[PDB]
């Protein structure tokens, strides 16, 4: 085998500047009979197959703008973006094509990096409708916040819930840069009834302390 | 155009067997050997087996060997995939490609569109929506919230719109999650102004072609 | 290094 591996894992580049992204091979990939690194970059977006970039480590494929470039030899390699543009947000991967097992790195998501913006929180108690069910869905909204590290923490009772909660994250906005995450907490009614207060705690590097937003069932 | 049209995919019980096909057209598919690569939910892209360009030898991913066949029909610039002893974590989309293994001079790539397949015993189930409802204490002169939980659907994907389309400006609809249930559920939001809360209509429209299912639900203050 | 393409 050969593997790649790729370092950062993701990168966060404001508009305009340079991306540097780098891939590690296991084995050297430069062939002795060509003098070749058989090393190539690609670019991947949501809902799109993959898109060649870079071949023999440093050929730029027809059509590619002249903003990107690789670099590197042997076991080190180096894909550069000088100047990101907004379209250029995307994972991008080495791959060795040496082996007739031409593995993939394991991709680094670049984003833009824009200004801290904590997010506004809202919590959402069961409808009526559902609970005539038999299940309580509580959902907390974290909208329009960056950087896209948060930690979101359910609370019912003051009791801290652990493994009954699931999370999803949107793309970051094209027109604003930010990130919205949605947690949902799911409770048989039973459990749901035994309770007052549900409570979702948001931590984020922009909150100078962690926010809390709350219900109290039936009010 | 240089090309490669994927078909086969769908949902396939685990234990079992699913064939896809990738058809070729626009350059010399029988000069070149070609792969399968797949993409997992969350995960990266994985290659997953190549066969040379006549059919003289294969190589294949350590996890899917002896479960998975490539094999082409270059009379039909057709390449396959047999899948056999699916297992939960096969779900993916799968891709055909030609990549690079092997090039010297005239370079080129390409790609098919991808076929998704999801391995799962769920059965088909359209979902339950819900209202979010914008809660009571939204400040006023401010931004409130609302939205709908579309719950329990199988398989993937719904679509969500808000007012029949007119509304798009602040939505969020957010990735499902596939829960222990094997069923998917998620939420889409939209935020308002608080003052149009009552003046302006607000509706989810949810559809889930598998199940025939199309609603309008209109969210409310309570 | 194999070439799994004609030749």
């Amino acid at each position: 085998d050969i593997v790649m591996t790729q370092s950062p894992d993701s990168l966060a580049v404001s508009l305009g500047e340079r991306a540097t992204i780098n891939c590690r091979s296991s084995q050297s990939v430069l062939s002795s009979s060509n003098n070749k690194n058989y090393l190539a970059w690609y670019q991947h977006k949501p809902r799109q197959p993959p898109k060649l970039l870079i071949y023999w480590a440093s050929t730029r494929e027809s059509g590619v703008p002249d903003r990107f470039s690789g670099s590197g030899s042997g076991t080190d390699f180096t894909l550069t973006i000088s100047s990101l543009q907004a379209e250029d947000v995307a994972v991008y991967y080495c791959q060795q094509y040496y082996t007739a097992s031409p593995f993939f790195g394991g991709g680094t998501k670049v984003e833009i990096k824009r200004t801290v913006a904590a997010p506004s929180v809202f919590i959402f108690p069961p409808s009526d409708e559902q609970l005539k069910s038999g299940t309580a869905s509580v959902v907390c909204l974290l909208n329009n916040f960056y950087p896209r590290e948060a930690k979101v923490q359910w609370k019912v009772d003051n009791a801290l819930q652990s493994g009954n909660s699931q999370e999803s994250v949107t793309e970051q906005d094209s027109k604003d840069s930010t990130y919205s995450l949605s947690s949902t907490l799911t409770l048989s009614k039973a459990d749901y009834e035994k309770h007052k207060v549900y409570a979702c705690e948001v931590t984020h590097q922009g909150l100078s302390s962690p926010v809390t937003k709350s219900f109290n069932r039936g009010e | 155009q240089v090309q490669l049209v994927e078909s086969g995919g769908g949902v396939v019980q685990p234990g079992r067997s699913l064939r896809l096909s990738c058809a070729a057209s626009g350059f010399r598919f029988s000069d070149y050997g070609m792969h399968w690569v797949r993409q997992a939910p969350g995960k990266g892209l994985e290659w997953v087996a190549l066969i040379w360009y006549d059919g003289s030898n294969e190589s294949y991913l350590d996890s899917v060997k002896g479960r998975f066949t490539i094999s082409r029909d270059n009379s039909k610039n057709t390449l396959y995939l047999q899948m056999n002893n699916l297992r939960t974590e096969d779900t993916a989309v799968y891709y055909c490609a030609k990549l690079l293994v092997g090039i010297t001079t005239d370079v080129f790539d390409v790609w098919g569109q991808g076929t998704v397949v999801t391995v799962s015993s769920a059965s088909t189930k359209g979902p339950s929506v819900f209202p979010l409802a914008p809660s009571s204490k939204s400040t006023s002169g401010g931004t409130a919230a609302l939205g709908c939980l579309v719950k329990d659907y199988f398989p993937e994907p719904v679509t969500v719109s808000w007012n029949s389309g007119a509304l798009t400006s602040g939505v969020h609809t957010f990735p499902a999650v596939l829960q222990s249930s094997g069923l998917y559920s998620l939420s889409s939001v939209v935020t308002v102004p608080s003052s149009s809360l009552g003046t302006q209509t607000y509706i989810c429209n949810v559809n889930h072609k598998p199940s025939n299912t199309k609603v309008d639900k209109r969210v409310e203050p309570k | 290094n194999p070439d799994p393409n004609a030749n």
